[PDB]
């Protein structure tokens, strides 16, 4: 009921079921990440035959619709901004790489552009190993104090999860020059996350 | 003394047949030679690219026009697709006669050619030229081969936005040779020009593209017209025309708008820069929804001096008129602009592109010009006079003053006789009255010690229709040779389409039958041999406006004014069973003020078919070796070589 | 007229396009009535704030001094009208919305065929284009035929 | 309601109405030319009425 013809794979997708305006750039992934998760459940359980066969056409239309919309927010240097002509956000750039790495095969995307995207995220890693955003889309960590500790750790963990999904894009061309840099960047950030997790006092999120 | 001639188009397109011309001269009376010609990799171990076409040449059939297939799969096996330094391949002819009688050190003879993956013809069009973010856009692409017949090969179609990023990429193999696709522009899109590009999947550089503008929503409440009194401004020392315009504002149903019109004047550069006159902005009230604005010659010169310019400083700029009409009852306003008010030196313009710019000493030089009236191309009945300064070596230069009246589509062809002892020719062309359009050209004579020249004379220089017979005169000039035949060939769309010989007479005439294969323009190349030296010259013939094979006719019988909703019946008639792709476009988006990206016509189709033409000139003739290069060919006789193009372009 | 000349004369004091754009934003009247200095404090670049503040202060002072003076006439009534806006030197907006392309299709036609169609309503006359694709005879471009749709009432 | 419309002109016609339903009503305005003129047009649109 959640991922079927009456759910995430409806002709209008979950975007019409969530019932909120989706003008912002991050909201474009509501056409992508839920549709991808709905396809993963039906693929691994071999349940496409139960639904009407036109659902697969609905799925690829939603993913291509999201890819076509989100690419309008792409900056020249491979980063993504919350709005058009707005400053680039490290968090949103990570979210795009985490989702578009899975969807690029079926939408006709370019692996070269995603390799350019991950290189920009690597340039935002600080000396400690944490990542930094000059204008994050989400703040969240409020009411509970020590906001800088939670934000930097949550952002770093979110970028690493995005960079790991980006490893699936690489082939033989980027196996030596770029893939080794990303794996080292993930290991450098995991050292930051490891000491902060061992030190404790992190928020629940 | 005996030799084998090999010419071929300068660039071979992979996947489509390459027409190869082979000819031999000065052979014994009963000689018969045989061999093979094929493409081979100039790198590696010089692996031949599979297909070999054999030739058998006799003294009674000394020429052969061959078709080399050159398939894609064997081009990859040859290793050309991998590349190294440049995209070049060599076409080589193998015959024992090279070692058997010419005694050339190698049994192989060939020349280097560039290669390209471009093949076929791809036409693509959108359902509208101008869209708004949020609108769906339908586009269709047509696939045709070299012979303008439907092609079923797989294509890859891609759409990029204003910033050049792909938003869609699809691969489709298409029977019936028409592919249609829909998509919706996201509403947050930045305004600009998007581009759709379609190419054959195997042809990496076979791309054809159409582009459209996506812009923000704007619909005027009432129509606004800016109408100049004269559609151009004449600037001549001591004279300046009236410079007057009318401004009209009315609602669509007809009632005139009651309001005030604010008009401002400036200069519009050809790059796009706008420079306003700060003191000459004017405000006038509309009467009957209209207003008449006049800018005096005194005010205009005062305006130019305000920004430190003179009347002489005008250089093809446009007088810019920007009008804002504000309604009096409502207060809302609409704007309009006039960007087509050029400063011109004459009501006519001269096109001198068809001039050879290469002299043939001792033979008439044809001055070819086209006179346009800016509003339209054909300026017929206009007197055009040429002043020809013939610079002789040593003696005083002599002047020829010839004139003729343009006719037909505004063309003119003025013979200018030049002696055999000439250093350079300087031409001064003056067309139109009272204010003439001028064009000045200087041509240098070929080297004086040349081994003779060939003159190709054309009696009536009017473009022939498809089906007419054109007669061309071959006239050798200079020292004179002992040759037995003239050799001529026809080049159309970058391929050798015809080749033949013509015997040497006191007056030799070649009759060419122009059919559909030769449209829209073809090169006529002719040559003879004088003591192991080729002597050649070429002439480009433009074919008159052609028509389809068969026909497609659309007709709505009777009066074509219809009301809303009621049915209308359209008649479609065609020569065979065919796929008829239709489309209805509003006349507003195609109006004068809009840079509309005009739709397809037969002119666009013929121009697209001519994209494979390799001719980088109007005829050439300075040197017999490079007159084949100026026609688009690469050629070698075993003694001299063509240099081969640096790039698929005309430097 | 006098308002347009003075604002353009103020714009003439700034030669850089960055300064002109920051100045042109200043002379534009905000919808809600925020104080000029209060409004000018928002812009993030001080190199943009300095011309923005100067043009905003000059525009508001000039607009209030010229206020209530316009609409001359023999009548003793006074028409209420909004404050004059700067007429942009940016490009004018050419119409961008046009009716959708009906009859965008491809039909199999054997020798000849007639299509019965229902005409969408509009006041602009349109022209129909056509492309014929034949396997034996190739591509052909039809000459456009005009169809003028009009409304009596 | 008899309304005179001049040539090449537009004339608004004022009708008064107040919705008492709670769903949606399709209202249709009918215009017909008098005398022997067959001119006339009708427009039907749905008016969404909310609580
Ligand atoms: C098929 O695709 C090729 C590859 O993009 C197209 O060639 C490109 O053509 C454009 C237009 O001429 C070139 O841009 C121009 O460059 C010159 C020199 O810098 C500049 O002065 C112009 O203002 C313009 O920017 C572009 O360089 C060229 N691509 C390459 C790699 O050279 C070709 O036009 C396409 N053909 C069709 C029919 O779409
Ligand atoms: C059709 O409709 C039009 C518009 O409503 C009618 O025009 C009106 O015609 C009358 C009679 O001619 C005009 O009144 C006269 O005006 C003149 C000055 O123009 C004056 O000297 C006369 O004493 C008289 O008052 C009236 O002004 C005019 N409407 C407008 C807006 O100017 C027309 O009459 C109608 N056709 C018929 C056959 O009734």
């Amino acid at each position: 009921d959640t991922l079927g013809s009456e759910g995430a794979l409806s002709p209008g997708g979950v975007a019409s079921l969530l019932r909120l305006p989706r003008g912002c750039g991050e909201q474009t992934m509501i056409y992508l990440a839920p549709t991808l998760a709905a396809s993963r459940y039906l693929d691994k359980t071999e349940q496409w035959s139960t639904l009407p066969p036109e659902t697969k056409d609905h799925a690829v239309d939603l993913i291509q619709k999201g890819y076509m919309r989100i690419q309008q927010f792409r900056k020249a240097d491979g980063s993504y901004a919350a709005w058009l002509s707005r400053d680039s956000s490290t968090w949103l750039t990570a979210f795009v790489l985490k989702v578009l790495s899975l969807a690029q095969e079926q939408v006709g995307g370019s692996p070269e552009k995603l390799q350019e995207t991950s290189n920009w995220l690597l340039s935002q890693q600080q000396a400690d190993g944490s990542f930094q955003d000059p204008c994050p889309v989400l703040d969240r960590s409020m009411q509970g104090g020590l906001v800088g500790n939670d934000e930097t750790v949550a952002l770093t963990a979110f970028v690493t999860i995005a960079l790991h999904h980006g490893l699936a894009v690489f082939q033989d061309e980027g196996a030596e020059p770029l893939k080794q840099r990303v794996e080292a960047s993930i290991s450098k950030a995991n050292s930051f996350l490891g000491e902060k997790a061992s030190a404790g006092l992190l928020g629940a999120h | 003394k005996p030799r084998l001639l090999l010419f071929s188009p300068s660039v071979v397109h992979l996947g489509v047949p390459l027409s190869v011309g082979v000819q031999l001269q000065d052979v014994p009376r009963g000689q018969v030679v045989k061999g093979s010609v094929f493409l081979r990799n100039p790198s590696r171990n010089n692996v031949p690219c599979s297909p070999k076409v054999d030739f058998t040449l006799s003294s009674e059939r000394d020429f052969a026009l061959l078709s080399l297939q050159v398939p894609l799969k064997d081009a990859k096996s040859c290793g050309l697709h991998q590349l190294l330094r440049g995209p070049e391949v060599q076409l080589v002819a193998h015959s024992p006669w090279l070692k058997d009688s010419l005694s050339r050190t190698t049994n192989i003879q060939g020349i280097n050619l560039l290669f390209s993956s471009r093949r076929g013809h791809l036409f693509l069009q959108t359902d509208q030229p101008i869209y708004n973010p949020g609108q769906r856009v339908r586009y269709r692409v047509f696939a045709l081969d070299q012979k303008m017949r439907p092609s079923t090969d797989t294509i890859t179609v891609m759409v990029e936005n204003s910033h050049g990023l792909r938003v869609r990429k699809k691969e489709v193999y298409m029977p019936s040779s028409i592919f249609q696709d829909d998509f919706v522009i996201p509403d947050i899109s930045e305004p600009g020009t998007w581009k759709i590009s379609a190419r054959f999947s195997d042809g990496l550089e076979s791309n054809s593209s159409t582009q459209f503008e996506v812009k923000k929503y704007v619909l005027p409440n009432f129509e606004v017209k800016i109408t100049p009194g004269k559609p151009y401004i004449l600037t001549v020392p001591g004279h300046l025309d009236e410079m007057q315009l009318d401004i009209q504002a009315r609602y669509i149903y007809g009632k005139p708008v009651q309001g005030v019109a604010y008009v401002r004047f400036g200069l519009l550069d050809e790059d796009g820069k706008k420079t306003f006159f700060r003191g000459l902005e004017s405000q006038t009230k509309l009467v009957n929804g209209q207003s008449h604005i006049s800018l005096s010659k005194a005010e205009f010169q005062d305006a130019l001096e305000k920004l430190n310019m003179g009347i002489t400083d005008l250089q093809g700029l446009r007088l810019y008129v920007a009008a804002a009409i504000i309604e009096s009852p409502g207060g809302e306003m609409e704007e309009a602009e006039l960007t087509s008010w050029y400063f011109v030196s004459s009501p006519f313009s001269l096109d001198l592109s068809k001039t050879k710019r290469h002299l043939v000493p001792g033979a008439p030089f044809l001055l070819q010009a086209l006179v346009r009236e800016m509003s339209g191309s054909p300026a017929s009945g206009i007197p055009v006079k040429v002043s020809a300064t013939v610079s002789s070596p040593g003696s005083v230069p002599e002047v020829q003053d010839i004139q003729q009246n343009t006719d037909g589509s505004g063309q003119v062809s003025i013979p200018i006789i030049i002696p055999q002892t000439i250093s350079e020719l300087q031409l001064s062309v003056s067309a139109g009255s009272p204010h003439p359009a001028i064009a000045r050209l200087t041509v240098a004579a070929p080297p004086s010690g040349g081994p003779g020249f060939l003159s190709i004379e054309r009696p009536d220089s009017r473009p022939p229709r498809v089906g007419d017979t054109l007669n061309l005169n071959l006239r050798a000039v200079g020292s004179g040779a002992t040759f037995s035949h003239y050799y001529y060939m026809i080049l159309s769309r970058g391929q050798i389409v015809f080749m033949n010989r013509e015997p040497k007479r006191t007056l030799t005439s070649v009759s060419v039958f122009v059919d559909h294969h030769l449209a829209p323009s073809f090169y006529f190349v002719a040559f003879y041999y004088h003591g192991d030296h080729p002597v050649a010259n070429s002439l480009r013939v433009d074919v008159q406006a052609g028509a389809c094979e068969g026909k497609l006719e659309l007709s709505v019988d009777g009066a074509k004014q219809y009301r809303n909703g009621e049915s209308v019946k359209l008649h479609l008639e065609t020569d065979s069973l065919a796929l008829v792709a239709l489309g209805a476009l509003d006349t507003a988006l195609y109006a004068a003020g809009s840079k509309s990206h005009k739709p397809l016509n037969m002119g666009k189709v013929f121009e697209a078919m001519n994209s494979y033409d390799l001719g980088c000139g109007p005829g050439g003739g300075d040197s017999a070796l490079q007159v084949f290069q100026a026609a688009g060919l690469a050629f070698s006789d075993g003694d001299q070589w063509t240099l081969s193009r640096k790039r698929l372009s005309c430097p | 007229v006098n308002f347009q000349k003075a604002i353009n004369e103020k714009l003439g004091q700034y030669a850089s396009p960055t300064a002109k754009r920051c100045c042109q934003d200043g002379v534009t009247r905000l919808p809600m009535m925020r104080s000029c200095e209060q409004r000018a404090a928002r812009v993030q670049q001080p190199d943009c704030r300095e011309p923005f503040l100067s043009c905003c202060q000059f525009a508001e002072s000039l607009r209030k001094k010229s206020r209530d003076k316009g609409q001359a006439g023999l009548q003793r009534a006074l028409e209420i009208l909004q404050e004059e806006d700067l007429i942009d030197e940016d490009d004018i907006p050419v119409r961008s919305f046009f009716p959708e392309n009906w009859l965008w299709r491809v039909e199999t036609v054997d020798r000849f065929q007639i299509l019965t169609l229902w005409l969408p309503d509009s006041l602009t006359t349109w022209e129909i284009h056509g492309l014929s694709l034949s396997k034996t005879k190739g591509l052909c471009v039809a000459t456009p035929v005009q169809l003028r749709v009009f409304r009596e009432f | 309601q008899q309304v005179l419309v001049p040539a090449g002109s537009a004339r608004p016609v004022a009708f008064s109405v107040v919705p008492t339903a709670a769903a949606a009503v399709s209202l249709k305005v009918v215009a017909r030319g008098s005398f022997e003129f067959p001119v006339g047009d009708a427009v039907s649109k749905v008016l969404q009425i909310e609580k």
